[PDB]
Formats: structure tokens, sequence, C-alpha cells
């Protein structure tokens, strides 16, 4: 509970060995806030590949969906991480999976313009 | 009032001492007194005076609050001409009319406005969709994008109006009480998009006026929401800022709130026909408008010649650009009961304690019908329609449960905790004998940080008996005082005589041996 909150915020400020120290003292990798929102969503959405990582190495629930129906790869799909999206998928993120207006990762990557990232994807069911 | 003076009130944070001095030049043409007071909370202040008989002449106030003053008849109607009229826009007269009569005389106007730093940003963004990826930017240079205050749905309106939200309906002239507009389409769509900015951390639920204007004004965040009123701390602060029209959303105008200030002629004055002249002739003019919008900017102001000029400044073309998008406060008394109803809706959707759905869904049948009572932080009362509404419950963070019944079922078991107390509303039905334990439920749940809501079937007899009976024990009060304490917040309650009899000798129960200290 109060690790699980200093490892949402330090998962979203990209504090690579702050995470490592909660993470080894009993923080919830999938912790939620009270938009279901866990460690691994910010980290995807915030671009923080090294934190993406280790959480997913220790049990972050890949496909998690917060309260308002989004996913991890959702998240990073938005910015165009390509890096982290990789990863997302490695660890079994479904790629069909759609955020609250039927949107799938693809889609999402061309609504803010990252079509480099949509090309690889649209290979991929 | 005084018979050939005029006595007018106005707010603190408004130009008074422009406004006095048109009244001194009043007085120089005609010797007829002007005195300008600006009381603090004088919105409150007037409709106790003015029932009294007493009061100002004049009072200044946004056109909202005058539509309550109209139906206690404070106000007297007005009858400008049609040539005055088109001296003004149509829709400023349109803010001052109340059951087809104009009210007051309108002043300036006002609207929330995009606020931006034009070093941290030269060009503000067109739509609301691209500001997460300009606060990504930001953020990676230590700044934000935007912030402006989230406590008050107010600001928030804007937004969540954009594609199709509304307050009240207005149609042939006139407000339909039932017809809210807060649970559509497009107020769904506006507030997910706030949530989805504040659970990406793009802005924290936290933020009220003082921390953004902070924030803003020390150049800590690219962008603020605000209106006129502002701009002097801003000049103080000496941001290089802008003023323009708020962004899009799906292509939709943002759609702020219109507050027409107006001055509205105090039904009880003696000198009606003198503060029309005043008005009409002294401050509705170029040169009285300039004297007031010298000492505090009025924003935009009705006049059509005067406001050609003040739009020349685009801080001034972009108030009345985003009023023209915008809607109109309602001036009906049932607005009270929305801003209360979308404030919490506001404040438990951008924490996450309700979903979108559920906190409009509640918030539209608390503005267009009615719902539970809060009676103190931990204790609310209502009926068994109330029981069956998740949303509405959830609204007020309940926990529990008294259902006070033999009838009513428990909807929600699992969810919350239930307390039951089986009885009849009539006059055999021994209620007090249940008392205590209402009272230690109540005190049970209030101390391990809950909430409880007590209903019967209607929450006007069983369910308020307990209520008083409970307010009576904690506070040691007489029924009277808990009486009217309850009286004033649910209207309709109604014990029937069998409880008020127990109540009373609840009361001397309570209270036997209070004398003594």
């Amino acid at each position: 509970s109060d690790l699980g909150k200093k490892l949402l915020e330090a998962a979203h400020a990209g504090q690579d060995d702050e995470v490592r120290i909660l993470m080894a003292n009993g923080a919830d990798v999938n912790a939620m806030d009270n938009f279901g929102v866990t460690p691994l969503h910010l980290a995807a959405y915030w671009g923080h590949f090294e934190i993406v990582e280790v959480l997913l190495k220790y049990g972050a629930d890949v496909n998690a969906s917060d309260a308002t129906g989004d996913t991890p790869l959702h998240l990073a799909a938005k910015w165009g991480y390509l890096g982290i999206v990789e990863v997302l998928l490695k660890y079994g993120a479904d790629v069909n999976a759609q955020d609250k207006f039927g949107k799938t990762a693809f889609d999402i990557s061309i609504d803010n313009g990252n079509e480099d990232l949509a090309e690889i994807l649209q290979k991929l069911n | 009032i005084e018979e050939g003076k005029l006595v007018i009130w106005i707010n603190g944070d408004k130009g008074y001492n422009g406004l006095a001095e048109v009244g001194k030049k009043f007085e120089k043409d005609t010797g007829i007194k002007v005195t300008v007071e600006h009381p603090d909370k004088l919105e409150e202040k007037f409709p106790q005076v003015a029932a009294t008989g007493d009061g100002p002449d004049i009072i200044f106030w946004a056109h909202d609050r005058f539509g309550g003053y109209a139906q206690s008849g404070l106000l007297a109607e007005i009858t400008p001409a049609a040539a005055f009229q088109d001296k003004l826009y149509p829709f400023t007269w349109d803010a001052v009319r109340y059951n087809g009569k104009l009210i007051a005389y309108p002043i300036a106007v006002e609207a929330l406005s995009l606020i931006y730093n034009k070093d941290l940003l030269p060009n503000p963004p067109k739509t609301w969709e691209e500001i997460p990826a300009l606060d990504k930017e930001l953020k990676a240079k230590g700044k934000s994008a935007l912030m402006f205050n989230l406590q008050e749905p107010y600001f928030t309106w804007p937004l969540i109006a954009a594609d199709g939200g509304y307050a009240f309906k207005y149609a042939a002239g006139k407000y339909d009480i039932k017809d809210v507009g807060v649970d559509n389409a497009g107020a769904k769509a506006g507030l997910t998009f706030l949530v989805d900015l504040i659970k990406n951390k793009h802005m924290n639920a936290d933020t009220d006026y003082s921390i953004a204007e902070a924030a803003f004004n020390k150049g800590e965040t690219a962008m603020t929401i605000n209106g006129p009123w502002a701009w002097s701390n801003i000049d103080t602060s000496a941001v290089n800022y802008g003023v323009t029209v708020l962004p899009t959303f799906k292509g939709q105008p943002s759609k702020p709130f219109v507050g027409v200030l107006s001055a509205g002629i105090n039904a009880a004055s003696p000198n009606k026909e003198l503060a029309k002249e005043f008005l009409e002739n002294y401050l509705l003019t170029d040169e009285g408008l300039e004297a007031v919008n010298k000492d505090k900017p009025l924003g935009a102001v009705a006049l059509k010649s005067y406001e050609e000029e003040l739009a020349k400044d685009p801080r001034i073309a972009a108030t009345m650009e985003n009023a023209q998008k915008g809607e109109i406060m309602p001036n009906i008394p049932q607005m009270s009961a929305f801003w209360y109803a979308v404030r919490t809706a506001v404040i438990n959707a951008a924490s996450g304690r309700q979903t979108v759905d559920a906190a409009l869904a509640a918030a539209q049948t608390n503005a267009a019908a009615g719902g539970p009572v809060e009676i103190l932080p931990f204790l609310y009362l209502g009926s068994a329609y109330h029981a069956s509404r998740k949303d509405m419950l959830d609204a007020l963070g309940i926990t529990a449960l008294i259902n006070v019944s033999a009838n009513c079922p428990n909807h929600f078991e699992g969810h919350y905790q239930y307390k039951s107390i089986p009885v009849e509303d009539n006059h055999k039905a021994d209620i007090s004998s249940w008392f205590n334990e209402a009272i230690d439920f109540i005190d049970s749940i209030k101390n391990a940080g809950g909430r409880v809501f007590v209903h019967s079937q209607a929450g006007i007899s069983r369910s308020a008996t307990i209520c008083l009976a409970y307010l009576m024990r904690t506070n040691r009060v007489k029924l009277d005082e808990a009486f009217e304490f309850v009286k004033q917040r649910r209207s309709i309650i109604s014990p029937n005589f069998s409880f008020m009899g127990q109540l009373l000798q609840f009361e001397s129960q309570v209270l036997a041996h209070h004398h003594h200290h």
C-alpha cells in the first residue's frame, strides 16, 4: 500500500534505482491507484524502458487494463515507444486488445502520428 | 434606503472607485449624492437586508444570482426602450431576463480564456487532444503544460460542455428544470478526457485555484485557464503572457459558462427613476465604462460601442470570443443543486472514486430531481429510491446503510455493510427501542472511517427519526434544535406524531443530568 504508492510514483518519475529498491523491499509490482493504473502502465506511458523490463521480469501483468480500459501496450503505442512495445509483446501483450473507444494499439499509434510503429504493428495478429 | 440619494453595492474585486467616479460626475450634474460601498459577502447580505426593505438602491453582481433575488421579489423590473437595448449585445439582455421580465442592466461579459506563457509556448495549442504531447515535451524541461483549478466545476465545465454537455435546457423563453445535460454523451466524452489527463499524470487532481495561479505566475507551467479577474496578478508577476480562445475538443469549441456582470435595482428603492437615469445615461456610456475599466478591468463589456474599442486588446477579444462559444449561466434557483451535484461528480471522477458514467449519472439526478442529504460528514439521509442508486450512494462515499423499514430490500450486499431496523411507519411502531442500536452502528461506521446512509421508504419519518435521535444524543441538543437542523437540509422530513413523541421522551432521557454542567 504505502510502498505500492511509492512504486507508482517512482515508475512515473523514471527513477530506476528507487524502483529496484522499492521492489526489493516488497512493493507490489501490480500495485494499483484508484484508476487501476499500475507501475507498468506509468513506465510505458512515460517511456522508461529499463523500469518496464524489471517490472515484467518480476511478474507485472503485461495485459492489465486500468479502470478506463487502457493496457500498457495502448499507452506505449501513443508515443511510438518501439523498444517498450517490443518487450511488452515478448511478455505476451495482446496486440488486439481494444481501449474504451474500440481502438487497438495500431489505431492508437496512427491517432498520434507514430506511423513508423503502426507499420510494425500492422504485420501482427 | 433614503430618498434623493443613491447607494450602490459592488464587489471589492471590481473597479468600485471608477464607479464612484461615475457617481461623482452624476452628483456634479444633478446634485444627487452617489455612494459606492463594497461590503464583504454582499451577495449574502443583500437578500437579508433587502427583504427588510433596506440595502443598496443598486447591486452589481453576476446575473446568475439575480434570478433568485427576482424570485423573492427583491429586484425591480426594468423596461428599457428598444433604442436603449440596441446599445448592448442582445445576448446580454437574455442573461437578465427572468419569467419574461428584465430585472437588471447588463454591464460586462465574463468568460474563461486560455492564458499561456509566451516564453514557454509562443504558439498555444488549438486542441485539447494535443496537450498530452505538449506536456511530455515540457516535463522533459522541468515544466508542465497546463495547470488550472480542478476543485470547482466552473473551471472544468468548458471541456465537459464542449461536445454537448449543458446545465439546463432553454426553450420557449424558459429553462426546463427537469432537462439537465450533465450525463449525456457529450458531457461523458469531455469528463472522460479530463480523467485521462489526470490518471496519465498530466495534471494533479489536488490542483486548486491558488496552486494553479502560483505555478503559472512563477513560470512553472506554460498554460492556465482563468478569467479577467486574474490578469492583474499576472501583470504583477511580469510573466509574458497571452490570452486566447480555449482549445477545441473533438473539433468543438470549449463552452465556458458566461457571466454577465449586471446592475439590479432594489425593489425597495425609493430612487428607481434616479437609478435608471444613472445607469442608462452615465454608467452605460463609453466614458462611464472606461472609468470603471481603468480601475479594474471588466473584461469584455455589453455596450457595443465601447466593446469595439476594448477588443483592440486581444485579451478582451479572446474573452468575448470564448463567451460567444460558451453557455449563459442559467439564472434559476435550481442551479445551486447543479453546482453541488457537478462539483461532487468532477471531484469523484478526478480522484478515481467513481467512474465517469456513474459520477455523471448521480449528478444528473441530483441536479434535476433531488438526492440524499448530508446531515454530518459521516451521516446521510434519503429514500428507498436512493438506496437503489449505487451511483448516488458512491457519490457521497457511503460505506454502510441503515435500512429503517420492514419491507425495503437491501440492493447491494457485499458492496456495503447493512443494518436492519425493521419498523413500520405508524403510531404503534416502537422505534425508540432501536435508538441505541442505530446510534452504536453509526458511531462504529464513523470510527472505522466509513459513512452511513440512513433510509426508509420515503426518507421522511422512520429514517429522519433515527437521524434526529443520533443528533440529540451525540450533541446533547433538544428535539427542536435537531429538527430545525435536519429540516433545513431535507425540507420534506415529517416524522409521524408518535415518532415525535418518542423523540421528545428520548430528549428528556438524553438531557436528564445535563443541567449540572
